[PDB]
Formats: structure tokens, C-alpha cells, sequence
């Protein structure tokens, strides 16, 4: 419980999001050179893209 | 000059697809050089 | 099941703008705000049952597309990618509420500031629009004008319509709903599907679709002249009493003498007419929203890119690589093919194929003379005002006054059944 | 200024990090097309046949090019 | 200037009322030359 605490704190804290990613509801979306390959193994929800790097 | 990627790359040195066409038009050009004179710059 | 949902705006004809005014768009805004104006419009053309008219408004084909071009025109403000919807303005008008509720005046700062220079044949995405993508059933809602739209801006000729024919659309239900349809007018029938359709959006295969389905197949079969009152589909037609009138009639009807023996399976093709006449015929219009309602859960196939302007080409849920042909007709050759089929099935005689000839040949040379008329004055306006220029009917060349393949849609159609 | 100019990568109001930008074309802003160039001095052929319809690139003219190549002109 | 001509519409190079008078501050130029560097164009 107190780790969770702490991580939850720190999600908490100030700041931004200094990363190209953002959340839509219409698909998961997936960088260009990530290493993942589920949108290989799935055929609906993952859409990879090319511009994002 | 050689090149070699893991995974993946955005860009092959050695690759196919590249392009080497000089022309007058595209030239080549830096900053050589600027227009600093004491009593314009002020 | 429609899985992507894209719409594609008007183009520029010839003009540097959409040609659309201040007059114009109050006119259209006169007795509502909101800019879905498809109950206004059907209101306006008052069931089909005279030659509608009016000092802005020529013709019901002049009404449709100037729906389109302020569509047109005002959907780019909310569809730039900073997606913002009521910080700009188009011709004096902005949007109220996110949800694309309704067009006032806008606000004195933004009449000050400069307004937005619309461009022409864009192509855009509904998921992109936020509130587009968090609301489904506002979505739906919206797509069915939308696919109207896109289905009469897709070319530069008429409206395009969609037939098919299948015997194992036919169900009980299907049966029971078409049943109550026994003495109403096509006109009837196409108001009370578009309001029931506007109120809850169809599924992919239910009976209100499969029913529109068979009426749009019923009416294109009746008017190409294939099913009569000797020759039926299962005891249905449609009859039209004065053939080649200006304002023409068609009312369902049932008939015991004969049924038509069909093959069996699935065929379906695409229909649109060329000739300029077809701003004053109710029936394709109708026809056209008819399909662009069913387009919203549908799915329907692929059209071939050869039979479209490169503009319109490679759309992600229109056009594609292979598609089916697109058939275009003229309206004055297909009532003499109507005429020459049903002599040649033994149910007319000569003279009233003579008779049906002149009233059509009188009705043509009316409406061209009105069109050309009205062309002329819109281009006179147009080089009187150079920074207000419109157009109030889709523009046409003289080329497209001649038949073109008409005999082969004739032929086409024939061979669906 | 200088230089080229560029622009966010999918989603606006979200430009954070140097990874979230990509140069801007002549796609982005179509007025800076072939086809939408004002053709006073003849140039650009009048056939649609004959005119290129292809993606280009775009850079940033400063005030003092646009100045001198504006006094270019008085010589003619 | 202009050597020699017979129109006299708009102006008259042989008529009278013409004057030639050059001066110090009248002078004459045209465009020699400018400055297109290629560090200052960028």
C-alpha cells in the first residue's frame, strides 16, 4: 500500500507530458519503431503509425 | 562510410531508392559569411 | 456494416469560391437555423405534385445543391486540425454549440475580423471531429445527409442511385410493411421511410432496409418498363398514368394476371442520370436520398474509379481499384426505350407510343428553354458582382443534352430481373 | 525569421516534445500548389494535361530577400 | 535626345521648350547593383 501511495503521489504531482503520446477512444495506436508486435498477432484495435517516431 | 541497423531504420545509407542528381538550381550553400560592419550594427 | 465514414465537399465551378451568398444562405436559413435541412427540403418540393418555383429558388435540383454548397462551405470551420468551432466565420454566419446545433450571426469582434476562404472537393473524415467520434447516434444521425451529399457531389452529372435485386430479401415481416403501402405514392413512401429513418438509424439488414431495398428495386424496374400490370414481381408495380408529363406520378399497385419467374441470387448496379432535365424531376431525387439514407449501416459496394474525375478517386469508403460501372441515362431516350419494351411485350399500341413521344418532346423543349434562361442570368449576375458570385443550380455543359448510354442501362437494368 | 516551417503530428495543443513535429508541405497549405500559382506572367501552362500535381516542399523567404528581390524589379 | 523625328503628339524632341540643364544634385543612376550575399538571402 505505501508503494502505491507513492506512485500514485507521483502521478499526481506537477508537470506535463513530454512524451508524442496521447489517448484516443477510437484505437491504440502504436509508434512507428516501438518493439511491440501485437498489432501483428491482433487483427482489430491496433493501428501502428508511420509518421510518429 | 558503411552503415548497419537493429530492428529497424528510418533511413539506409547503402540502400536503394536514394537520389544523387547535382543541378545548378539546388546548388550548395553554409552561412560563409555576414554583414557585421561596426557602424550598422551599432 | 459501413465501417469508415467519409464525405467528400463540392468543388468550385469555375469560380474562385463556393458559389453561395449572404442572399442565398438567409433565403435557405429563412425558416430555420439548423443547416440538416433534408425535412425543409422535402416540405418545399411539396410531394412531387407540381413544378416548384420561386425567385431564389428555380427548381428542387437548385435547392439540393445549394444545401450541398453550404454544407459545403460551412462543415471547414470545425474540420481544421486545430478543431475549434466558433472562433471563425463564414459569410456573416457561425456555429452555435459544439454539437453543430444551428447557424446565427456572428458576434461583433468576429464580424470585424476577416472570415475563412473555403477550398474546394475536400475529403474528410468523421471520426477526426471529437465530439463526432464521443457520440455515436449523433454520428449516424448526421451521415445520412452527409452520404446525400457526397452522392450527388461525387460527379459532375445527377444524382446516383444504387438497385438490387434479391429473393431472399422477402420475409414475413417484409411482407406485412409492404402490404400497407397498397395505394400510396412513391412520394408518400419515400417521406415516411426518410422520417423514420431520421428518427432511429437502420441496422445493417433489418426490415425497414431490406424494404427500401425492394422499393427502389420495384420503381427502377417499373420505369425502365421491365415489370407492368401483365408481367409483376410477386404481384407488385408501380403505374404511372400520363407517361413523359412534367410532373410525373407513380403509384405502388398489386395485380393477379401474372408473376415474372426470377433467377435465383444476388445483382446489384449503380444508376445516375446526364441530361440537365433531371432538376425538375422529383422521383430521382428521391431516389438518390433514399440510397444516401441506407448508406448510413450499409455498406454498399465499391464504385469503379475509370467512372469517376480524378478528384474522386481512391475514396477509403467510395471509390476504388475495382468497382462496379456507374450507368448514366437520358431521360427523354428512356421513355421512347419504356414505350418500344412495352410494345414489344404486346401491351401498347402506335398511337399512344405517338401520343407518349409529343407530350415528352414538349416537356424537353420546355425545360431546356427554362434552364438555358436561368444559366444565362446567373452568369449576368455573376459578371455584374465580382465579389459576391454564385450560382443557384449545379452547372452543365451543352454536351450533355445528347443520349449517351442510355440504351446500354436500359439493357443492364433489363438483365438485373 | 528563417529557416523551414513546421507542424504537429496528429493531435494540436500537444506539441511537448521536439518528436511531436514534422516539416510542412505544400499538401498542408494547398495555395502554395502549381495549380493555385496566379498566372500573369504566363508561365505555367494552361493545359491540365501539362501541369505536375506532386507533393514539394516549403521554406521561409526573410525581409531582406523579399527586399532586395522586390528592388530587382526596378531594373526592369 | 533621340535624333531626329517628325510626330509631335505628345512630345516634341526638335520643338522648343525643352531643357537640357544637368546639375550636381540632379545627377544620374540607375540600378549597378545589390546586395544578394548568399548568408544575408539565407
Amino acid at each position: 500500500n505505501r508503494w502505491l501511495s507513492s506512485f500514485v503521489s507521483q502521478i499526481m504531482s506537477d508537470g506535463v507530458n513530454e512524451t508524442p503520446l496521447w489517448p484516443q477512444e477510437r484505437y491504440v495506436q502504436i509508434a512507428y519503431d516501438s518493439p511491440s508486435v501485437v498489432d501483428g498477432a491482433t487483427q482489430y484495435g491496433y493501428v501502428r503509425k508511420n509518421q510518429l517516431r | 562510410m558503411g552503415n548497419a541497423s537493429s530492428i529497424v531504420q528510418t533511413i539506409n545509407v547503402t540502400g536503394d531508392g536514394n537520389v544523387f542528381k547535382p543541378s545548378a538550381e539546388t546548388s550548395s550553400t553554409a552561412v560563409p559569411s555576414l554583414s557585421l560592419s561596426p557602424g550598422m550594427l551599432n | 456494416a459501413r465501417a469508415a465514414f467519409l464525405f467528400k465537399t463540392v468543388g468550385f465551378g469555375g469560380l474562385q469560391n463556393v458559389p453561395i451568398n449572404d442572399e442565398l444562405s438567409s433565403h435557405l436559413l429563412r425558416a430555420g437555423n439548423s443547416p440538416w435541412q433534408l425535412t425543409q427540403f422535402l416540405d418545399w418540393i411539396s410531394l412531387g405534385r407540381g413544378l416548384a418555383t420561386s425567385a431564389l429558388v428555380p427548381t428542387a435540383g437548385s435547392r439540393y445543391y445549394q444545401m450541398s454548397c453550404l454544407l459545403s462551405g460551412t462543415l471547414q470551420i470545425p474540420f481544421r486540425p486545430n478543431h475549434r468551432w466558433g472562433d471563425i466565420r463564414f459569410l456573416r454566419l457561425v456555429w452555435s454549440a459544439p454539437t453543430l446545433d444551428g447557424l446565427v450571426v456572428a458576434p461583433p469582434q468576429v464580424l470585424a475580423q476577416p472570415a475563412l476562404q473555403a477550398q474546394a472537393d475536400r475529403v474528410y473524415d468523421c471520426d477526426d471531429y471529437p465530439f463526432l467520434a464521443r457520440d455515436p447516434r449523433f454520428k449516424h444521425r448526421v451521415y445520412q445527409q452527409l452520404s446525400a451529399v457526397t452522392l450527388l457531389n461525387l460527379t459532375g452529372f445527377g444524382p446516383i442511385s444504387y438497385v438490387r435485386v434479391d429473393e431472399d430479401m422477402w420475409s414475413g415481416d417484409v411482407n406485412q410493411l409492404l402490404m400497407n403501402y397498397f395505394g400510396h405514392t412513391f412520394a408518400e413512401i419515400a417521406y415516411t421511410l426518410c422520417q423514420a429513418s431520421a428518427n432511429r438509424p437502420w441496422e445493417y439488414d433489418g426490415t425497414y432496409a431490406r424494404m427500401t431495398q425492394i422499393v427502389l428495386s420495384l420503381f427502377w424496374l417499373s420505369y425502365v418498363g421491365v415489370i407492368h400490370q401483365q408481367n409483376t414481381y410477386r404481384t407488385f408495380y408501380f403505374q404511372c398514368n400520363r407517361r413523359g408529363d412534367a410532373a410525373e406520378v407513380w403509384i405502388l399497385s398489386c395485380s393477379l394476371n401474372h408473376s415474372a419467374q426470377i433467377r435465383p441470387g444476388n445483382r446489384s448496379l449503380f444508376v445516375m442520370p446526364t441530361s440537365p432535365d433531371w432538376n425538375m424531376d422529383v422521383n430521382l431525387i428521391l431516389s438518390s436520398t433514399l440510397t444516401g439514407c441506407l448508406c448510413s449501416g450499409s455498406q454498399l459496394p465499391l464504385i469503379d474509379n475509370n467512372s469517376v474525375p480524378a478528384v474522386s478517386r481512391n475514396i477509403h469508403g467510395w471509390t476504388g481499384r475495382a468497382g462496379n460501372q456507374l450507368h448514366g441515362f437520358q431521360v427523354r431516350r428512356m421513355v421512347t426505350e419504356f414505350c418500344d419494351r412495352l410494345r414489344r411485350d404486346g401491351v401498347m399500341t402506335q398511337a399512344q407510343q405517338n401520343q407518349v413521344e409529343a407530350l415528352a418532346d414538349q416537356t424537353q423543349q420546355f425545360k431546356r428553354d427554362k434552364l438555358e434562361t436561368w444559366a444565362r442570368e446567373d452568369d449576368q449576375y455573376n459578371q455584374a458582382h465580382p465579389n459576391s458570385t454564385m450560382f443557384r443550380t449545379k452547372p452543365f455543359t451543352n454536351a450533355q443534352w445528347g443520349r449517351g448510354n442510355t440504351g446500354a442501362t436500359s439493357a443492364a437494368i433489363a438483365a438485373l430481373i | 525569421p528563417g529557416g523551414v516551417p513546421w507542424i504537429a503530428v496528429g493531435d494540436e495543443t500537444s506539441v511537448t516534445s521536439p518528436g511531436a513535429l514534422r516539416r510542412m508541405t505544400s499538401k498542408d497549405i494547398p495555395e502554395t500548389a502549381i495549380i493555385n500559382t496566379d498566372n500573369s506572367s504566363g508561365a505555367v501552362p494552361s493545359e491540365s494535361a501539362l501541369v505536375p500535381y506532386i507533393d514539394e516542399p516549403l521554406v521561409v523567404v526573410t525581409e531582406h530577400a523579399i527586399t532586395n528581390f522586390t528592388k530587382a524589379e526596378m531594373a526592369l
